[PDB]
């Protein structure tokens, strides 16, 4: 027998292995595939209280490719190091946020 | 001129010439008339007992304006392979109708029908609203959009657990296995159907544990924790008494059972959801009662179309494979009816009319009975994202514990959700997916070898 | 120890040396198993789902005292002259019930065993209460006893109309209707179970005037008259109100459809009517949706004793001989089940498990159903004297109206009371003493040629 | 057809055309080959607000034959020629009423 | 001296009342003119009559997860004098 | 209703069970205790009372804390006495 | 348990503002509770008249009792069941 | 994002009150959560105006109690279309 150990878990596939750039890059791919519109999001500290991130920029309408969404990423991440940094997904016909995943955490 | 006698029912009550209009409540039955009895008859006596009918010609009647109130026959349709078996519809004016109430078109429609002594068995197949009475109904106090914004919970079918065993354990005990399972990784947990304020445990006490439990969970995960708390009561008193308590501790979910408490209780209790700004959880107790026999009773998806009106953020389905009945065709039927906007005629899937609903919102569909680790691949391609998956006895039943066995479940789930959106079929890769993920995680692992000869395959006795 | 894995579920529910306690709760359930089903599987699967049963073994079992709240089945008895059916009967502690609730005891027993896999059909029969949980009820507002010194009539039968058609008439002509009934020589007056608020006429309407009709006439004849004014609401508080507005207006009687709105509604109406002196009408609406089938649902008589302890002081048992199935020998085993203090077991009849009320107040039988003057011998004789006879058609279908229809209703009864106190066999003389008062009477003489080809002759489907 | 005629009607058996001599002796042999204790009742206006009729003597308890009944109905009428009279009878076990019915109306 | 064994029917008293149990068995019997002296010993209560009170409002079991006190007797205290101390120096002796 | 715990404190007991001839047995009074509602409720202290009386306060200890208690006439208990389900009263020993 | 015997004496000790039961007395009357009620009546008003005019109770008791009795039949039949019964014991609580 | 970039205030239109795709309780309670983020995030008071403008006296003084119980500092109001007896009940309830 085990125990369990105690861990802090950031909502969507938080639970599987940390996420390589090429799986991210799949991530990204199905969002686009379908119509929706992708987000880059960021904020000082991960709680279950607060429900609102800041806005990196504006939501991407005009992505052609998921090279232009990990290059929004990569702006963020070398601006704000210390920041939480995560990838929203959203619908206009149901008007919901179809896919949330976070992609970079406050580096030590 | 008035004529004092008895009249039969084909005279007056069976019109195939008529058409429906837009604003008109329209009925499928599946009528077995006995033996000797035209199949016009039978239609007729059905459309005139449940509206304005009655077995001799009344005086009354030519003071009101018979012609414009009357339920009426349009159309006899005869099952395929079938003798003295045929399909009735009948259209109801919408003005005999009470609005905002589903005790007055249930009452008025399947009230005295059944049990009549000229036909063995009937059976309503399906019903049809039209948008003018579905906009007097509430609805859910908050349906499956807004729910996701609340819980902050996007990408995936959310997950839950129920307490066993239903009955025995003590209001400290209750709480300490809840605690155990949300700290592994499930976002509910479940009373069960037959809680509600047992001499062993009190409500009062077990309300006052379970909320100390989520909040030592919430704080330790850091995501946001549930459990849907069983406010079913003798009284409409003590129902919303139990209520307000749950509101006091600021839990955002509670549970009941519409069938067993009736439809005028869980109108009450959708209605104060919606003023306070709780989720409420919808059990379907006592419904095979009703649902099961292909020839007698009323079909699920008219009691599922029912609870839509009267209201509920959640519903229970049943999994197609699992320890209760349940068929593919039939379940995507009205699962695609509580969740979807419009919803097109279909008489291979079971639906009868085209329903529309007017801007309402959906219900989230929850399946749970008797399943494990293996059925999750399965679950996920059939029920899709909007949805919740239930593990009573698999998350419980784990060699090592409830955080161990809600880890399984969470890691199980997350790896085939990341496995579709990828682009990989989880109808022919459903087993190797879970097979790899079960390499890194022990937990996993072990589930997996317990519960692998495991498979409930019996014959339905609802068939199309 | 703890074992982790699948365990059989005949190896610890059935248990056939067990006999049970004073203090328990017995069900009889008629099963029907699925090809290659042990018949001992199949009851320990009924007993086990309903109370403490889950598919798998669970830890948390050991932290309680699974032997103790375990339900068990005890004795196997196979029916005659069928092929894997059963009567299997089934144990459960008083401990794990909640006090005072019908909702809980219907959660727990017939909440989910129906809608099984591994079973085809499932009935029950009959359920035994124990003494010591039907003092936690209230039961009955006032009883048979209470309600007849109230309304002050005794020797003979109850009468009452129900005014048609059901839906069309407005609430002037409404209560017109319900005057010219009571002028003739009737007791009460109905509403039928469909009437509610609807846009032709609104409840405070029909309230109102009605309450007129009933003032003229009780002035008029010199005898207590009175309406059943239906109170069934889309929710709790407008259920309420609506009867506070009928205890304003000083009215002796309300009634309520106790199935389609609900247990829990039904138990809130029962003890109001209790603080302040207003009589219980109780309306059987939907009953056959549940109690039509010989193999699947539940049996009325569970309907009927659930409805003695939630509270109602008339109840809608059914005609012998009318246009609504009802067998001779089944009907007056449920109807000595209502009324008397103690019923003895009899397999014949019906009743599977010897009944004791303590003390509880009886409930008065309602006949109705397609019944004329001609079958007024008949239900005297079966029904007794503590009953209501209602005439909905067989009144207002009279040629020469309600007045005489009613006087020529009034006549039948007490010409038959009277041939009964002298000592005159109602089944050999029932045509005679109807003729011979038909003579007296022109409003008798009319009555009886009209509807004298008529009647209602067909198979039963529920059978012994 | 025919119209209704008002008229004030009194209970059970009301509707039946006035009971002879012979047939309230049929009546009152029922109550006693029941079991049940006859008692005579007398007031000065029937009304059906009012629930109480004032008790001629006591309830017969020890009765044997329907003349002994019948013999105190007489006494009463005799005494009370203005006042209504009715004949009840009690049961101890149902602790309830079984039948009542009038024998006598005030004389014009 | 004799001790006297008497029954009584469920039905006479009210439900949920320690109130009429009292006022109808030891009402009036005692101070009677026949009998010196009477004592009543002890009672039954049936399972159908205790299933109508509401009991304990929590009990042995329940009080000690509330508490968080498990394995030993509990410790208690009553302050002295009884009539005299300030609402200020009472609240100090039970610091 | 509130979950708040309920102590109860004997007062004037003595005026009625003193007495071997008259009055009502402390035991008749903590059973009435238990039906009407209390948490704790004190029983008196055991020091002396030779041996006899020891087991006469042991009797209604144990018919205020068990579920089921058996029928003995040396402890001082006349009938069996069968509670159903119904929670324990905690004992409190003083003085 | 008192009388119309006991009339005399019930006047003479509590007076006037005093409110005198008779459960038994009322319901006991060979006749009924109307003529009962009479018999009690009429044996009161008599007691008060012979007061007024200035006769001792304690002495003239009886015949304040048969004077009445002989212009009411009610009273006389009232006498004439209940005349031997009387209830002499030892007090208990005394000066 | 408004509040967070340097307005003092943000504005309800007046036609939005209680859409089906929108409830104003979602409304109020989403918009509060916002309210909060700007405020601690710039060091400065901001608010939201909320639309309380009803079909009903009853349902306009309901709106008008929630935003309190969210300690918001202000609402608004249509005079025009609502009404002059209206606006009158809510200027008291203000004060
Ligand atoms: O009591 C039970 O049987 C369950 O808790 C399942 O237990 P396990 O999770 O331990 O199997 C659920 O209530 C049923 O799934 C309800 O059925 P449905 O969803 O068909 O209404
Ligand atoms: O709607 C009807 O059919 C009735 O009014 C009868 O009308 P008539 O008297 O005009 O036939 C009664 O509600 C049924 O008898 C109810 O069934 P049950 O008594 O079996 O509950
Ligand atoms: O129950 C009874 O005995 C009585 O009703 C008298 O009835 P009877 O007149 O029929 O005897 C009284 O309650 C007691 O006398 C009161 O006692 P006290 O005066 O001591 O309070
Ligand atoms: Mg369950
Ligand atoms: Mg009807
Ligand atoms: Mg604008």
């Amino acid at each position: 027998m085990q125990t369990l150990p105690k861990e802090r878990r950031y909502e969507t596939l938080s639970y599987l292995p940390p996420l390589t750039d090429v799986q991210i890059e799949k991530q990204v791919q199905y969002i686009l595939s379908q119509g929706y519109i992708p987000a880059v999001e960021f904020n000082e500290v991960s709680e279950p209280t607060e429900l609102y991130w800041t806005l990196w920029k504006l939501p991407l309408f005009g992505a052609k490719t998921s090279r232009e969404v990990l290059a929004e990423v990569q702006s963020c991440r070398s601006q704000y190091p210390g920041h939480y940094i995560r990838v929203v997904g959203f619908d206009n016909i149901k008007q919901c946020q179809i896919l949330s995943f976070i992609v970079h955490k406050p580096s030590r | 001129g008035y004529k004092a006698g008895v009249q039969d029912y084909r005279l007056t009550y069976y019109t195939p010439d008529y058409t429906p209009k837009d604003t008109d409540i329209l009925a499928a039955f599946r009528v077995t008339p006995q033996p000797g009895v035209p199949f016009e008859e039978a239609a007729a006596a059905v459309a005139a007992e449940s509206s304005t009918g009655t077995w001799t010609t009344v005086w009354t009647d030519l003071l009101t304006d018979l012609d414009r109130y009357k339920g009426r026959c349009y159309d006899i349709e005869p099952v395929p392979g079938e003798d003295n078996q045929f399909i009735a519809y009948i259209a109801y004016p919408l003005d005999l109708f009470e609005e905002g109430s589903i005790t007055n078109v249930l009452t008025s429609i399947v009230g005295n029908v059944f049990g009549f002594k000229a036909l063995r068995a009937l059976r309503l197949e399906d019903i049809r609203f039209p948008v003018a009475y579905i906009k007097t109904f509430q609805g859910p106090p908050h349906g499956i959009q807004v729910e996701r914004d609340k819980l902050n919970k996007y990408g995936r079918p959310l997950l839950g657990c129920t307490i066993k065993p239903k009955l025995g354990l003590s209001a400290k005990n209750y709480g300490r296995a809840v605690y155990e399972c949300l700290r592994g990784g499930l976002d509910f947990t479940k009373d069960d159907e037959n809680i509600n304020s047992a001499p062993f445990q009190r409500w009062r006490d077990r309300f006052l544990f379970v909320a100390d439990a989520i909040t030592k969970a919430q704080a330790e995960t850091g995501e946001i924790k549930g459990h849907y708390l069983n406010v079913t009561a003798p009284t409409c008193e003590e129902m919303l008494k139990r209520a307000e308590y749950a509101k006091e501790l600021k839990q955002p979910i509670i549970m009941h059972d519409y069938l067993t408490a009736g439809f005028t209780a869980n109108t009450t209790l959708a209605r104060w959801c919606r003023d306070n700004g709780v989720l409420l959880h919808i059990h379907r107790a006592m419904h095979a009662v009703i649902d099961r026999q292909k020839n007698h009773g009323i079909h699920f998806r008219v009691l599922a179309k029912a609870l839509r009106l009267s209201g509920g953020d959640h519903i229970h389905t049943g999994t197609v494979v699992g320890k209760l009945e349940g068929e593919r065709g039939i379940t995507m039927g009205f699962v695609d009816l509580l969740r979807e906007n419009y919803v097109e005629q279909d008489k291979s899937r079971g639906i009868y009319f085209t329903q529309d609903w007017a801007s309402l919102p959906g219900v989230m569909a929850v399946a749970s009975g008797g399943i494990h680790v293996w059925h999750m691949p399965a679950l996920v391609e059939i029920f899709g994202d909007d949805s919740v998956l239930q593990f009573g006895g698999g998350t419980l039943g784990h060699p090592w514990g409830n955080a161990p066995g809600a880890t399984a479940n969470r890691v199980a789930l997350e790896a085939c959700v990341q496995a579709r959106n990828e682009g990989r079929n989880l109808a022919r890769e459903g087993n190797d997916v879970i097979r790899e993920a079960a390499k890194w995680s022990p937990e996993l692992a072990v589930a997996c070898e317990l519960w692998k000869e495991i498979k409930f395959e019996f014959e339905a006795m609802d068939t199309v």
